[PDB]
DNA sequence: GTCTGATCTCGGAA
DNA sequence: TTCCGAGATCAGACGAGAT
């Protein structure tokens, strides 16, 4: 009866950065966010109804599970929702590329102003077997060189000019023509797929029609537990653009709230063209790149004041008892530390050579070894399972003095559990740390896997 | 023009096959591409690419030419592939202008692509005799008579001389005596002749019956002396107009001369530039009439009157209320018919400016509706692609319960409602594409 | 809150609609040819076959398909009624 | 309807209460202030 | 641009959480257990 | 029955490093591909041979040994030309159920083609009269996963005559 | 001043002499009326209860300039002050029609494939096919 | 962290199957830091789409 | 609150 | 005659960590 099924994880080979056309934005989202400019919090017991926090989107609190999965906040990802912008508006991230394309393509036939030779000269360049980012961004200069010299096409013969970038997020083409994002959408619809690679947009990633926004993905609720406030400010304005069309108003205000929606869509991305946006979550020493992807906070790590101890070997740090009872190393049970871990699990998390967590052999939750019988857990301890024994002497911790200026500021050390709350090391190894004992503190990480224990000790 | 490429994927899928579509549609997507490069990028074996290009050069969809590298880069012309949609209409006007014999001449010329005279007359000697009475055999000499009779009015033109490059192979393209020389159909002559029906129906349904016939006989005697790139017809005198009138008419010369100076002086204006320019706006106006009622169509004609005089008169010049009117403007704006505010000259201010004036631009509203009509036939064929694969169980039962048969007659009502509706939107393409080709220089 | 109820509508109904199956009488002639050539273009020599089915089939065996008056007279006239270019 | 929000003393070491003051603030709402002694002889690190 | 980057260096393998190939991840390790490409059975 | 050449990345955990690989992979691959129908392939049974075993990597995580293994496994897949011999382990009024002997009780014959005395009338009547033979006729498998059986067969019985038993 | 008026009641009254058109025969030039249309505007149209019995040419000509946009005759010689050639002619539609049910729907334009609005199952073609 | 992407159209699909292209077959779990998953899911929130193309461990 | 390369406008010349 | 040099204005950034 059973049919075969594979259960195997994989690894990243490459990342192909692309866009989603606004028909792909809709069928990668589970709910419409056409609902209220209010926060979906109701008057009584503030629940969530259709809003901008539908809960099929994500989860902001531990008690409320999301609806499109059954899972709670812990092990559920985000799910996507989408809002429909009434009037299409410029994406401020791709906005320099829209002027970069409207300078290349004709403003009447939507072909690139080139000969059939220069096109074939550049398309011969693009089918090179070796292609770099340098060999791409070099061409987009050169193709915008030869196209911003011409004034008559070869494919329609109509007359083009310059694209001058008037003001904030507006376009002027030479009482001169103004290209609002309403006219840009169908001009980018009429670029041929012949001329899509010549603007260097790899069309497997995304065609130029989706540089501007007519739908918009709202981020899931699990990655926003103040950017929600910028989303409801859109759907407020997405009704003001919906009401005033069927209400009757002069175009200098319907072209103003379209301008006000143009900024508000752009303000949700960048906010320095008060509330941070999606740019400011990826920027500076606080954003996700420089501080959450590289410089991320770390478990099993402590920090005290240092004091000298010449009576240690150069390779040993004296670790306090109270710290060594907290920082734990998962030492798996392997026929040589079975009697040693049995001897120390009877001590439990109060005597220092002891333990405070046992996983069973199969992901059973770590059994906090304080409440139960330790001797019943000692005898039932078998091979394979994990014991989180204390930081014992002979374990490999690694220092760091926080202004790390050279390679020697992180160094491994064997760990001997001494009787105090200071990190005490030999004073010969203090000029690598540039550490005097005038109240200086320095951190102590504790590597968990056995592969990262040898990489500390040897290297 | 991605929706255009959506149709060329659909048009080849129904006619020949799938890999001849795939290698075909990729060549539309990457252009001047050699034989080995096409087989490597589509992931197709080289034996099937040689066959697929062989069928594609036969039906004149892919053209080959080498310049510098000594390696032939094939190239597919996009706008030819959509002319397959007009194929049964190309059959029909050869039945109104020629007999059943010559109607079958342009048929197997459109079907099998490149034909010699020695083959196509031999084929219609099979098809027309098998439908006629045995013993009353259709004589082939009348076919050779009507074969040249098509060519003297230049409905069939010959293939350009073959390059005969080393990479190209002569043996594979012909399908297996005399050699002869090949030709396709002159479908460009049809696009004159389909335009000839377009202007004669434009006058007859507007001016009078006798006004249109003198337009027809003007254009029927100006066929070979012009081309499609002619900005207007060759100039004629009124004395040969009285010579070229049909024998059904009896009108005196001087009364038709009054109608001749009447027909020369109109808002319509034979100015072939103004003719397709006036017929395209009626195609636009028949779409807003189709979609937004006569009230919004009334303000749609108002912007074709005044170029940049708007929103200070459109509430007055149509007398409809300000609430009801301004939703019609913004619906004409949001669907790109009303074009835009190209008059604002106050600097960088949506609130404070010299007041934005609406203005229709005829070509941006043209190229969109052509792109829309390309999108439309994608939704037509894909439905007929949808309803086909389910009902295959009961097509061969005739070759059966009461809901089983009832699904078939609701299918055959549907497909015949779809397939007829592929052609009624097709006449909007040519009426607008000929307007597109008439305003395009250097092509 | 004024629109915070549901997806705007399942569909939006336009009070004015399409006219008819326009040009009703004469496209009976083209309309059969739409279906006539499609009956003959698919059943033509200028098509391809799924040889990937036969490389997919390892069950090949015998007895299955997987295993298995023009009345005219001579003449010759070659006309240049057509263009002399390209 | 009552959920208790117990104000607990975290610390690491123990602390003795010295004073507990009871008053109204400006908007009279019964403020209560504790005061926790702790004596530390200066050991290694200080 | 449709930029397909491979994941190499260290500023991306740290972001992606791959063991970087610079240093200890340059080579890779095999095992030396009892194995051989064996003969099959006659069918 | 038919051989199927297959390729799998078989992970030996590090407490089996005493045993020889080609045996200890084979003990894993039997636990991976037994009684499991592979879609468009058939019902895998056991391991025939390991035709090529390549070199035992050990990855930066697990510490185990991952050998990519080319092998051949015998599978069950009727060739649309086989007259099999099974047993009726069930009778439904729409059609009989035959089962190959302790192999798979998942072969479900539709019954429309035998001699014009055909009905199953819910009192377990096999056939209205004039081991059991079977002609497996079509391949039919349905991939199960669909949201957050599977080799069924259709089995015929023509005018064989069945000289021994009716 | 007359904003409380429905000229859509009067658009048919300035239309129905141009639908009948006695003597459609082409015996002569048939240079056709605009002054008699100003003549029928001043004294009496088809019957209707009208508050603005005062007859000014500046308030009565405007119903024409709407009805030209509703496909009725252009102006020939209105450059004269009161009386000149003033040629006019009611324009019958120069085309047939050109649309389909799918030309009507704005939101249904989004689809491009089987998606949430895929045309393999749209409501509109299902409605049109009966 | 532990995340599920799919082979074709490679994008974050929750649990057993990916919502875009509901076909559930290509979906193969990755192992990733959560902060990188939060990068992908806030990149995809604006129009930058990191389309991962996986590969098996060699 | 500068330090920054880029990218836009002017102008004098073979 | 056009094109390239030289005049203005514009960017994103300006160390670790700690309580
Ligand atoms: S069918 Fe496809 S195209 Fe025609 S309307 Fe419905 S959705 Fe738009
Ligand atoms: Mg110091
Ligand atoms: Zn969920
Ligand atoms: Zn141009
Ligand atoms: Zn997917």
């Amino acid at each position: 009866e059973q049919f075969r099924e594979t259960d195997v994880a994989k690894k990243i080979s490459h990342i192909c950065f692309g866009m989603k056309s606004p028909e792909e934005m809709r069928q990668q989202a589970h709910i419409q966010v056409v609902s209220k400019n209010l926060y979906s919090q109701d008057n009584q017991h503030a629940p969530l109804l259709y809003g901008v926090l539908d809960h099929r989107m994500g989860t902001s609190e531990k008690d409320r599970p999301c609806e499109t999965c059954g899972k709670n906040l812990a092990d559920c990802l985000g799910h996507y929702g989408y809002i429909d912008l009434e009037l299409p508006c410029f994406h401020v991230g791709y906005f320099r590329a829209v002027i970069g394309i409207l300078q290349m393509i004709c403003k009447t036939c939507c072909h690139i102003m080139l000969s059939q030779e220069e096109k074939k000269q550049f398309l011969d360049y693009l089918k090179r077997p070796g292609l770099t980012y340098l060999q791409k961004r070099g061409l987009k200069k050169k193709i915008s060189d030869k196209c911003r010299k011409k004034n008559i096409c070869h494919h329609c013969g109509a007359f083009n000019g310059t694209v001058k970038k008037c003001g904030l997020l507006k376009i002027i083409h030479e009482a001169q023509e103004n290209l609002n994002p309403l006219v840009v959408l169908n001009l980018f619809k009429r670029i041929p797929a012949e001329d899509v690679p010549l603007l260097l947009m790899n069309p497997e990633a995304g065609k130029p029609s989706d540089l501007i926004l007519t739908r918009l993905l709202v981020p899931p609720l699990c990655i926003r537990p103040d950017l929600t406030m910028k989303l409801t400010e859109i759907i407020f304005l997405n009704d003001v653009i919906k009401k005033h069309r069927i209400s009757g108003a002069k175009t200098q205000m319907i072209m103003e709230d379209w301008d006000f929606l143009q900024l508000q869509c752009a303000l949700y991305i960048n906010s320095e063209l008060w509330t941070r946006g999606f740019v400011q979550r990826l920027k500076g020493k606080q954003g996700r790149f420089r501080g959450n992807l590289s410089g991320k906070r770390v478990d099993f790590s402590g920090r005290t004041v240092i004091s000298p101890d010449p009576n240690l070997r150069i390779d040993e740090v004296a670790v306090p008892v109270h710290v060594a009872k907290i920082l734990t190393f998962p030492e798996k049970v392997n026929k040589a530390n079975i009697n040693f871990l049995r001897k120390l699990v009877q001590n439990g998390p109060e005597v220092h050579p002891g333990a405070n967590f046992i996983q069973q052999r199969h992901t059973q939750m770590k059994r906090f070894l304080k409440y139960g019988n330790r001797e019943k857990m000692a005898q039932e301890l078998k091979y394979g399972d994990i014991v989180e024994r204390h930081l014992i002497d002979g374990d490999v911790v690694l220092f760091n003095r926080q202004p790390s200026l050279h390679k020697l500021s992180i160094m491994a050390h064997l760990a001997r559990v001494k009787p105090h709350r200071t990190f005490r090391f030999n004073e010969c190894v203090c000029t690598p740390y540039n550490a005097d004992f005038d109240g200086d503190e320095m951190n102590l990480h504790l590597p968990q896997t056995e592969e990262a224990k040898a990489e500390a000790l040897v290297l | 023009t991605q929706a255009e490429i959506k149709l060329c994927s659909l048009l080849l899928q129904e006619h020949f096959g799938e890999i001849v579509e795939k290698i075909g549609v990729h060549l539309i997507r990457t252009g001047s591409q050699p034989l080995r490069v096409i087989a490597h990028d589509t992931g197709t074996s080289l034996d099937q690419v040689k066959k697929a290009l062989c069928v594609l050069v036969q039906h004149n969809l892919v053209s080959y030419q080498v310049h510098k590298r000594g390696v032939v880069e094939y190239e597919a012309q996009c706008s030819r592939v959509l002319r397959m949609l007009r194929y049964p209409r190309y059959i029909y006007t050869t039945k109104t202008l020629y007999s059943d014999t010559g109607e079958l001449i342009v048929e197997e010329l459109l079907l099998n692509g490149k034909l010699t005279m020695s083959a196509v007359v031999k084929k219609v000697a099979d098809r027309l005799t098998e439908t006629m009475e045995d013993g009353k055999t259709m004589d082939y000499a009348e076919v050779s008579n009507t074969f040249v009779r098509l060519a003297d009015t230049h409905f069939v033109q010959r293939c350009p001389s073959v390059p005969t490059t080393e990479n190209s192979d002569p043996g594979p393209p012909p399908p297996a005596p005399d050699d002869g020389i090949y030709w396709q159909a002159n479908l460009d002559r049809f696009h004159q002749h389909f335009r000839d029906q377009a202007i004669v129906s434009a006058v007859a349904n507007r001016m009078d019956q006798t006004s249109s016939e003198i337009v027809r006989t003007m254009l029927r005697m100006s066929e070979i002396t012009t081309s499609s790139s002619a900005p207007f017809t060759q100039p004629l005198s009124s004395n040969e107009i009285f010579r070229s009138l049909p024998v059904g008419y009896n009108i005196s010369k001087q009364v038709l001369d009054q109608y001749l100076t009447l027909l020369a002086d109109d808002p319509l204006e034979i100015n072939l530039h103004k003719a397709l320019a006036s017929l395209a706006t009626a195609t636009l106006e028949s779409v807003v009439q189709e979609r937004f009622g006569s009230r919004c169509a009334r303000i749609f004609r108002l912007v074709l009157q005044k170029k940049h005089i708007e929103q200070k008169q459109v509430e007055d010049f149509a007398m409809i209320p300000a609430k009801e009117a301004k939703d019609m403007l913004y619906k004409m704006l949001s669907e790109n018919f009303m074009s835009l505010q190209e008059i604002p000259k106050t600097p960088d201010h949506a609130p404070s400016r010299t007041f934005y004036l609406y203005t229709v631009n005829i070509l941006s509203a043209a190229r969109m509706l052509l792109h829309r009509c390309y999108k439309s036939i994608a939704n037509l064929i894909e439905r007929r692609q949808f309803e086909t694969k389910e009902n295959k169980r009961l097509l061969e039962k005739s070759q059966i319960t009461a809901p089983e048969r009832q699904q078939l007659e609701t299918l055959k009502r549907n497909v015949n409602k779809l397939d007829a509706s592929e052609i009624q939107v097709d006449e909007t393409i040519f009426l607008l594409e000929s307007y597109i080709e008439c305003t395009m220089k250097r092509q | 809150f004024s629109k915070g109820e549901k997806l705007p509508d399942v569909v939006l109904k336009p009070p004015p609609l399409f006219p008819d199956t326009d040009y009703k009488p004469v496209p009976l002639k083209t309309g059969e040819g739409e279906e006539y050539m499609l009956a003959l273009k698919q059943e033509l020599r200028e098509t391809m076959k799924r040889m990937p089915y036969f490389i997919e089939t390892p069950e090949e065996r015998q007895d299955i398909e997987r295993y298995s008056d023009w009345r005219r007279l001579p003449r010759e006239m070659m006309p240049r009624n057509k263009c002399k270019k390209a | 309807q009552y959920k208790d929000v117990p104000i607990t003393y975290k610390g690491a070491t123990d602390s003795y209460i010295e004073k507990v003051m009871i008053s109204s603030n400006a908007e009279d709402a019964f403020l209560i202030k504790m005061l926790l002694r702790q004596t530390r002889r200066p050991e290694i690190g200080d | 641009f449709g930029q397909k980057d491979s994941v190499c260096g260290v500023s991306e393998c740290i972001i992606m959480g791959i063991p970087m190939n610079i240093g200890t991840g340059l080579f890779k390790l095999l095992h030396k257990a009892d194995r051989d490409p064996n003969p099959p059975k006659r069918p | 029955f038919v051989l199927v050449e297959m390729v799998d990345t078989v992970r030996i955990p590090p407490w089996q490093f005493e045993r020889k690989l080609n045996d200890s992979i084979a003990e894993e691959l039997n636990k991976k591909l037994a009684n499991k129908v592979v879609y468009n392939v058939g019902l895998c049974i056991c391991l025939f041979d390991i035709t090529k075993l390549e070199d035992a990597y050990v990855f930066p995580g697990d510490g185990a040994s991952h050998t990519k293994v080319h092998f051949r496994c015998v599978v069950f897949h009727p060739f649309l030309d086989e007259i099999l011999i099974g047993k009726i382990k069930g009778c439904s009024p729409e059609g009989v159920h035959v089962s190959l002997g302790f192999f798979d009780d998942i072969l479900i014959p539709p019954e429309s083609l035998q001699q014009p005395a055909k009905f199953d009338e819910a009192e377990q009547v096999w056939v209205w009269e004039y081991g059991e033979e079977i002609r497996f006729r079509v391949v039919d498998e349905s991939f199960v996963d669909t949201s957050p059986y599977t080799l069924v067969g259709s089995i015929s019985e023509p005018g064989l005559g069945l000289l021994s038993w009716w | 001043k007359f904003l409380q008026s429905k000229a859509e009641t009067a658009r048919e009254s300035k239309q129905n002499p141009m639908i009948q058109r006695n003597s459609s025969f082409a015996s002569s030039h048939e240079v056709w009326k605009y002054i008699c249309e100003l003549g029928i505007s001043k004294v009496e149209l088809s019957m209707e209860d009208i508050e603005t019995i005062l007859n000014t040419l500046i308030y009565d000509g405007k119903v024409e300039m709407t009805i030209i946009a509703a496909k009725e005759g252009t102006v020939g010689s209105v450059d004269g002050h009161m009386k000149l050639y003033r040629a006019v002619n009611p324009i019958i539609p120069p085309t047939g029609l050109v649309r389909a049910p799918c030309g009507l729907c704005p939101v249904f334009d989004d689809c491009h494939e089987g998606g949430e609005i895929s045309p393999s199952n749209c409501i509109y073609m299902t409605e049109w096919l009966e | 962290f532990e995340v599920d992407v799919c082979g074709q159209c490679g994008l974050l699909g929750y649990s057993g199957w990916c919502h875009y292209c509901k076909s559930s077959c290509h979906v193969s779990s990755l192992r990733i830091p959560y902060a990188c998953k939060l990068l992908f899911q806030e990149l995809q929130s604006m129009n930058i789409i990191p389309r991962l193309k996986l590969s098996k461990y060699n």
